[PDB]
RNA sequence: AGCCAGGAUGUUGGCUUAGAAGCAGCCAUCAUUUAAAGAAAGCGUAAUAGCUCACUGGUCGAGUCGGCCUGCGCGGAAGAU
């Protein structure tokens, strides 16, 4: 998981969920597309 | 007819035994006998002076079978072959070169009012001027 | 003994891949872990082997009780494969006659000379398991010089006249030119081999292909590493035909006033071309 | 809601027992009980169940919303089953089932054969293909997650433990 | 929002045709049928077969959706007996 201060939705079906109350962003077939901070 | 298994219009000029290669998928899609298309179709091809891409669709049944069929060459290519070249569009509307009448766009359509039930005679009229303006031609008549 | 391994699968995947038609004799005893017997389906006898020894045992038994339906379904297309090998075997495949050992394998030696099948066996080389099993098929399944067609001199240019040779000692001389490697002792080496007739020490052997006079010096036999100086070359021994003065692939090693034979078929091309450059510029000299 | 659009019926062949807040359901071949929140209220009216969210615990469309999906699985889930068929695709890779234990030829110096817990008849057609048999839709999937875990499916050949329906996504090498 | 669900089909959409064949990119950017379809968004990809968006055409049968303004909240937030 790579981390940013921004979370920006970028992959056409970018899943966001709230766990733990960090956000991390839910692709499907890119694991390239998913942050964790912000 | 058929459904979500399969259906692609996609044929050209009919001169050329072998499926060319982007044409060839629509052949690879269920289990042909490449051999049997190129034996199905040269009984009437030997009725015409190739050069004009020629179209079939395809369709398709559950075991090995399939089916096709034959209508005549569209009226679009049938602009660019009394007209010498086969691409004119450059530039749509800064080109005005090249005339035919209405007269050669409805005999040119009788081949089709004698094979298809839709592209009918006088809806098609502003689409095969509508192929002519986007090429850069003029009609008069 | 190999996780994956699969005797039966391999066989029966080259009906689907090469399209030929293999019907393997020796089949597989143990769950490849605690393989012990190779199952040879002509004599039904499986082999024992050693614990773990470089070679002790070669243990005959009978087949083992926990294969003794899957030996019954394999030894009937054994004893198929002779029917449609010579047509003499087919009445007696429907009429009961016994297919012995002995018997079946003087058809399916005439199945080798056409080549519609291939002959498959399991083991291991390096646990020591089937080495010593697989040396009994080679003087029963793979030709001999003399079982072959021989040397078939043709001629030179005259008419096409193939003309097979004896395969004894009582033809002209006749060899072949292959392997042909370097030594900073004598320079040039050759690996040859002689199909049939007997060479002496000291010959005018020619080269009759490309018109060059050549002598025929100390002939050395090796352990492929040891020099051991070959002095009458009998025929079907493979030695090293040494100091030919010049040398090409394949031409005839042969006296005159004999048969000669020309073939050079299948020339190749050595493709990916790379350009090496000396380090000092007394390196370019050599 | 959708949720509230939502119940449930429970047919002939399962029987619940309703102690209030904790519900033990006698079923087909097991006993599939939840001990649920204090945000429901629950009752097996006639023969559909109805529920309700508790005030107070207005958030308790959530906490009930999970109940509505979760007792709806559990009375189909003790009678008729879950298979949950594993692919195996592994050079030399083998399943095997023996009372209720499962080999694991995982490419190991050592073989690795963890017992199964209650709630799991297993099978194995062959050496790449597994069944699992359950009644909870957690335990289904517990025990099947924990197997693909140890070999991850790898996205360089496809190699790995992967589901029946699960569909990887291999890649090509592109440098050497 | 999901399961059935056609992805109605003129066309090869040129150019330059080697494939730049809706899916590389610049100019057109009409539509034969319009209760469902654009000379077009990505993936499959040299091109396409596979899979969708397009209208949800038929079922559920009620609410639902994208942004503007503020009350507060979370992340951003790592230091040295």
């Amino acid at each position: 998981m790579k981390v940013r201060a921004s979370v920006k939705k970028l992959c056409r079906n970018c899943k966001i969920v709230k766990r733990d109350g960090v956000i991390r962003v839910i692709c499907s077939a890119e694991p390239k597309h998913k942050q964790r901070q912000g | 007819a058929k459904k979500v298994q399969a259906y692609v219009k996609l044929q050209v000029a009919a001169g050329m035994a072998n499926p060319s290669p982007p044409v060839g998928p629509a052949l690879g899609q269920q289990g042909v006998n490449i051999m049997e298309f190129c034996k199905a179709f040269n009984a009437k091809t030997d009725s015409i002076e190739k050069g004009l891409p020629i179209p079939v669709v395809i369709t398709v049944y559950a075991d090995r079978s399939f089916t096709f069929v034959t209508k005549t060459p569209p009226a679009a290519v049938l602009l660019k072959k009394a007209a010498g070249i086969k691409s004119g569009s450059g530039k749509p509307n800064k080109d005005k070169v090249g005339k035919i009448s209405r007269a050669q766009l409805q005999e040119i359509a009788q081949t089709k009012a004698a094979d298809m039930t839709g592209a009918d005679i006088e809806a098609m009229t502003r689409s095969i001027e509508g192929t002519a303006r986007s090429m850069g031609l003029v009609v008069e008549d | 003994d190999r996780m994956g391994a699969n005797f039966l699968k391999v066989v029966n995947q080259i009906k689907t891949r090469l399209g030929a038609n293999p019907v393997p004799l020796q089949l597989a005893i143990g769950a490849e872990e605690h393989f012990t017997g190779v199952v040879d389906l002509v004599k039904m006898k499986a082999i024992n082997w050693n614990d773990a020894d470089q070679g002790v045992t070669f243990e005959y038994e009978d087949i083992p009780a926990d294969m003794v339906e899957l030996a019954n379904e394999w030894h009937q297309n054994l004893i198929e494969s002779a029917a449609e090998a010579s047509e003499e075997l087919m009445e007696k495949y429907l009429g009961g006659e016994e297919l012995t050992e002995a018997e079946i394998k003087g058809a399916l030696r005439q199945r080798v000379l056409n080549n519609e099948i291939i002959l498959v066996t399991c083991g291991s080389a390096f646990k020591n398991k089937g080495v010593q099993a697989m040396l009994d098929a080679v003087i029963d399944y793979l030709p001999s010089p003399v079982d072959v067609p021989a040397i078939n001199g043709i001629l030179d240019d005259g008419k096409d006249t193939p003309a097979e040779r004896h395969a004894s000692d009582d033809e002209p001389f006749s060899a072949l030119a292959f392997k042909i490697a370097t030594d900073p002792f004598v320079g040039n080496l050759t690996f040859f081999r002689v199909y049939s007739g007997v060479v002496n020490s000291g010959d005018t052997v020619l080269n009759s292909v490309k018109a060059a006079r050549e002598r025929f010096g100390r002939i050395v036999q090796m352990h492929a590493n040891k020099r051991e100086e070959i002095k009458e070359v009998r025929a079907g021994d493979i030695a090293a035909a040494i100091g030919l003065k010049d040398v090409t692939t394949g031409d005839t090693l042969c006296d005159p006033d004999a048969p000669i034979i020309l073939e050079r078929m299948e020339f190749p091309e050595p493709v990916i071309s790379i350009a090496v450059e000396p380090k000092t510029k007394a390196d370019q000299e050599k | 809601s959708r949720v509230a659009k939502a119940p449930v019926v429970v047919p002939a062949g399962v029987d619940v027992k309703i102690n209030g807040q904790v519900i033990t359901i006698k079923g087909k071949n097991g006993e599939l009980t939840r001990t649920l929140n204090d945000a429901v209220e629950v009752k097996h009216a006639d023969n559909t169940l109805t529920f309700g969210p508790r005030d107070g615990y207005a958030d308790g469309w959530a906490q009930a919303g999970t109940a509505r999906a979760l007792l709806n699985s559990m009375v189909i889930g003790v009678t008729e089953g879950f298979t949950k068929k594993l692919q195996l695709v592994g050079v030399g890779y083998r399943a095997a089932v023996k009372g209720n234990v499962i080999n694991l030829s995982l490419g190991f110096s050592h073989p690795v054969d963890h017992q199964l817990p209650a709630g799991i008849t297993a099978e194995c057609p062959t050496q790449t293909e597994i069944v699992l048999k359950g009644a909870d839709k957690q335990v289904i999937g517990q025990v099947a997650a924990d197997l693909r875990a140890y070999r991850r499916p790898e996205p360089y050949k496809g190699k790995g433990v992967r589901y029946a329906d699960e569909v990887v996504r291999t890649k090509e090498a592109k440098k050497k």
